């Protein structure tokens, strides 16, 4: 299946303050107006691959999906990114996990840290080793489809792990759809408010009249 | 701004601007 | 030294490979063409001194 | 933190050719860092040769700037394809160090230590030892922030920075606003009349 | 071309930058004696 | 100040001078348009 | 063609280069026509729309 990204998938490019200023930017975003893959968790984790950097969208209901898992052979023979966020915890681990054949939760390491109504946006990219994890929650009243509508996408996790990915996986918490999208090197205006917090924005790529406004 | 771009006044304002029509209109 | 010789070669195609692979080259400084695009590069003569 | 044969020392370098810069450790033309190197002939050399320390000289592509390689695989050097077996034209891609005290010093272990220090402006965690001063407000100072150095006036303001932002930029990427480090509060910088 | 497909990435940058720098130059220097040009033909066509 | 504040004067220098001939041909191709433009509001001056 | 690399539509053309040139250049000493070095004909290099 697949759906229609309005305009999602624009975070901050970097860490810089700007208000009332429209910046130019050259970094790895999802496109407007795309086709994001739509999967279903009802009555689905496959494997997916990982070009360039991937947008992540969830609409949740009761925290269904908790996890993630990144790396290419997936089977404790590479070094491989687990993610599980149980009930108050983040858990991160950068171990040679040993998986099963379909991994889900019932209901030589280098790094440990442990700390529909709901969207959930996340956006994972690679850049020389660095793993950033890009996330904001907001609150939504809709269960068909993803909602239209703009929200900025903010920082919270630089993980330098160095680690060849093409492969990635998500995790179900078995007794919420979900979408895969793609980041390709675009140019992009972003539009700040007095606040400081993005508002609009332009893909410079996406038809004539968004080039004549870039 | 702040990087050394200053902007000068006229030396005649716009007050004088609207003397000096007054006058040719008058006249 | 004085006396160097001067080899005038044509007519071949020429991969470098060895040139790169043979480590025993203590010293190995390429000016005028950086020394790992050669192979794709034509040209009218080479002379070795 | 590597050994590598005197010979290679030279090779850690932006834009330098050769076989450990290519197959081995790359380094980007933008380095950012510090190269630090010195003999270890009398530490890392067994008397009949420490051959402990190993190098890959086989690869079929360069590598990209930090770029980290365990492969195992061996190399297809003919057309005929390895199926796993090494032999003719099919090769093990590491090759071992003979560290003897008896070599010359261009073959000789050195301990190189490679620093990089990215400056992506991000609330900063690795600094130096300088004694802070009390800050001033309102006045024409000389302000010193996490290494950004700059004269203007620092004022109190209202310039919601967001908790991931630590600096403020202008039109011309002149310092606008700055979040201090000690006290989590938020200033402009005005430059002085 | 011909810098390119000689000089690799680093040294390239170095003749390249003196390539725009030389034809940075001539296009300035065009674009100044055109708007120059373009204001004398204003004034002829103001007159006309 | 993040040139001066990172680089000793043997690199400083040349990292200055390309900032001060960038900042340069801004500068006088900045005041060739104001030049021209200043010519042109001129001529329009005379006229009114 | 031997190392000379560009970007151009190549169609036949009547421009009788002489036998000892083999490269043809234009007024900003742009390719403007080549000699194929294994058949030896005329070929224009016009850069694409
Ligand atoms: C998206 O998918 C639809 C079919 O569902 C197709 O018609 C359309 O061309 C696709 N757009 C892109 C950009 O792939
Ligand atoms: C969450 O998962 C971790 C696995 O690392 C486990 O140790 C922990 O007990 C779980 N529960 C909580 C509340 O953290
Ligand atoms: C950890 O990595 C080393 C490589 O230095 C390898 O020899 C070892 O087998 C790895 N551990 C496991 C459990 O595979
Ligand atoms: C990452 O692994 C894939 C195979 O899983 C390989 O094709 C690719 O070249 C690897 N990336 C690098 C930078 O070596
Ligand atoms: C900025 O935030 C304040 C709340 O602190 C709000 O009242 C104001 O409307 C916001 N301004 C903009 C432009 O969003
Ligand atoms: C600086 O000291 C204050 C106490 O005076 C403390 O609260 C603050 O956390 C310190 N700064 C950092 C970065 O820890
Ligand atoms: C290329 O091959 C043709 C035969 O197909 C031959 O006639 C020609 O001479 C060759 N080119 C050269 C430069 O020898």
């Amino acid at each position: 299946a697949y759906t229609n990204s309005f305009t999602r998938g624009v975070y901050y490019p970097d860490k810089v303050f700007r208000s009332s200023v429209l910046h130019s930017t050259q970094d790895l975003f999802l496109p407007f107006f795309s086709n994001v893959t739509w999967f279903h968790a009802i009555h689905d984790n496959p494997v997916l691959p990982f070009n360039d950097g991937v947008y992540f969208a969830s609409t949740e209901k009761s925290n269904i999906i908790r996890g993630w898992i990144f790396g290419t052979t997936l089977d404790s023979k590479t070094q491989s990114l687990l993610i599980v966020n149980n009930a108050t915890n983040v858990v991160i681990k950068v171990c040679e996990f040993q998986f099963c054949n379909d991994p889900f939760l019932g209901v030589n390491c280098t790094f440990e840290y442990v700390s529909f109504k709901n969207l959930r946006e996340f956006v994972f990219k690679n850049i020389d080793g660095y793993f950033k994890i890009y996330s904001k929650h907001t609150p939504i009243n809709l269960v068909r489809d993803l909602p239209q509508g703009f929200s900025a996408l903010e920082p919270l996790v630089d993980l330098p792990i160095g680690i060849n990915i093409t492969r990635f996986q998500t995790l179900l918490a078995l007794h919420a759809a979900y979408y895969v999208g793609y980041l390709q090197p675009r140019t992009f205006l972003l539009k700040y408010n007095e606040n400081g917090t993005i508002t609009d924005a332009v893909d410079c790529a996406l038809d004539p009249l968004s080039e004549t406004k870039c | 701004k702040f990087n050394g771009l200053t902007v000068l006044p006229p030396l005649l304002t716009d007050e004088m601007i609207a003397q000096y029509t007054s006058a040719l209109l008058a006249g | 030294v004085y006396a160097w010789n001067r080899k005038r070669i044509s007519n071949c195609v020429a991969d470098y490979s060895v040139l790169y692979n043979s480590a025993s080259f203590s010293t190995f400084k390429c000016y005028g063409v950086s020394p790992t695009k050669l192979n794709d590069l034509c040209f009218t003569n080479v002379y070795a001194d | 933190s590597f050994v590598i044969r005197g010979d290679e020392v030279r090779q850690i370098a932006p834009g330098q050719t050769g076989k450990i810069a290519d197959y081995n450790y790359k380094l980007p033309d933008d380095f950012t860092g510090c190269v630090i190197a010195w003999n270890s002939n009398n530490l890392d050399s067994k008397v009949g040769g420490n051959y402990n320390y190993l190098y890959r000289l086989f690869r079929k592509s360069n590598l990209k700037p930090f770029e980290r390689d365990i492969s195992t695989e061996i190399y297809q050097a003919g057309s005929t394809p390895c199926n796993g077996v090494e032999g003719f034209n099919c090769y093990f891609p590491l090759q071992s160090y003979g560290f003897q005290p008896t070599n010359g010093v261009g073959y000789q272990p050195y301990r190189v230590v490679v620093l990089s220090f990215e400056l992506l402006h991000a609330p900063a965690t690795v600094c130096g030892p300088k004694k802070s001063t009390n800050l001033v407000k309102n006045k024409c100072v000389n302000f010193n922030f996490n290494g950004l150095t700059g004269t203007g006036v620092l004022t109190e303001s209202n310039k919601k920075f967001l908790p991931f932002q630590q600096f403020g930029r202008d039109i011309a990427d002149t310092t606008d606003a700055v979040r201090d480090p000690q006290t989590l509060e938020i200033l402009d910088i005005t430059p002085c009349s | 071309n011909d810098i390119l497909s000689r000089l690799d990435p680093p040294e390239a940058e170095v003749q390249i930058d003196r390539l725009i720098t030389g034809r940075l130059q001539s296009l300035q220097t065009y674009v100044t004696q055109q708007l120059i040009r373009a204001a004398e033909i204003r004034a002829s066509a103001n007159l006309a």
